């Protein structure tokens, strides 16, 4: 904010307001349940883990859908701290979906 | 895949996947040894995280 | 065992402020240390809870519980090796001489792990650190193991 001036007008397209950030990184997160998953129509959509079939997984969706997919059709989701990371390679979750 | 992007991620993950930028490192984690991590981050943007 | 050391019972009469021969559960950590035992505060905490004993509500004691808790803590004194204490601080500062910069040891002792107050940190550095800002931990750990 303080920094950004040079751009000023461009700023919004380069970086986000220091609270937009803050409001995004500092939010509730449930690791053990929040996840990315495979999806027949849409490539990978996000969801919440519901149950566990011992090597199958049932997940809710973000749109509202329930699918029971393999263990490796399921991929973790980065903590909010990594929202719109400048360098995805700083993420602690190097997946296909997260990218 | 065809870009190389996904291959750079691969090679990274064999390696040191997640890579934190220093300030981005300070802010989020200062609180862990709050006194000594804050001092580090403030005192040298890099030296801090150290 | 007695070796029946009856001076542990005489020291319990010096820590009980009411004279009724009971010592509250919050004093048991510091009195195990004053009898020559250094259990960590998480260990003192666990054991307590382990035995469904809540240090959150009022507590009393009896000598008949404090004696076996001191005897259960007395086996853990084999963890007090001075090689690892001096080698810990030798990995904490560069060069071949045992000196921590003042504020490095003070901030690490207050904020890393079991929080020691900065009042207690200043009382443990008072005399061993001179005005150069360099604590010689060869003599510092020697004097800390003198008590």
């Amino acid at each position: 904010d303080a920094e950004m001036a040079a751009f000023g007008e461009a700023a919004p397209y380069l970086r986000k307001s220091e609270k937009e950030r803050i409001e995004a990184q500092n939010k509730p997160f449930d690791a053990k349940s929040s996840v990315f998953v495979v999806h027949p129509k849409q490539s990978f959509v996000k969801g919440t883990i519901q149950s566990k079939e011992g090597g199958k997984v049932t997940v809710k969706t973000e749109g509202g859908e329930t699918l029971t997919v393999k263990e490796d059709q399921v991929f973790s989701m980065n903590p909010p701290k990594y929202d719109k990371i400048e360098d995805m390679a700083m993420m602690t979750h190097l997946h296909e979906p997260a990218v | 895949r065809c870009n190389g992007v996904l291959e750079g991620i691969r090679i990274c993950r064999k390696g040191f996947p997640s890579r934190v930028l220093y300030a981005d490192f300070k802010q989020r984690y200062r609180v862990l040894n709050a006194s000594a991590i804050p001092e580090g981050q403030f005192m040298d943007s890099k030296k801090a995280s150290e | 065992s007695k070796a029946a050391a009856d001076d542990f019972k005489e020291a319990f009469l010096l820590f009980d402020r009411t004279g009724d021969a009971k010592i509250t559960a919050s004093q048991v950590g510091d009195i195990a240390r004053a009898l020559g035992q250094n259990p960590t505060n998480a260990e003192i905490n666990k054991i307590l809870g382990n035995p469904s004993k809540e240090e959150m509500n009022a507590a009393a004691i009896t000598f008949e519980e404090f004696l076996p808790m001191l005897q259960a803590a007395a086996n853990n004194k084999d963890q007090g090796t001075f090689e690892d204490f001096v080698e810990g601080l030798r990995v904490f500062d560069k060069e071949g001489n045992g000196t921590v910069m003042g504020a490095e040891l003070r901030h690490v002792l207050a904020t890393l792990g079991e929080k020691m107050t900065e009042e207690e940190v200043e009382e443990l550095m008072k005399g061993q650190e001179d005005s150069n800002g360099c604590i010689n931990y060869e003599a510092f750990v020697k004097h800390i193991m003198s008590v």
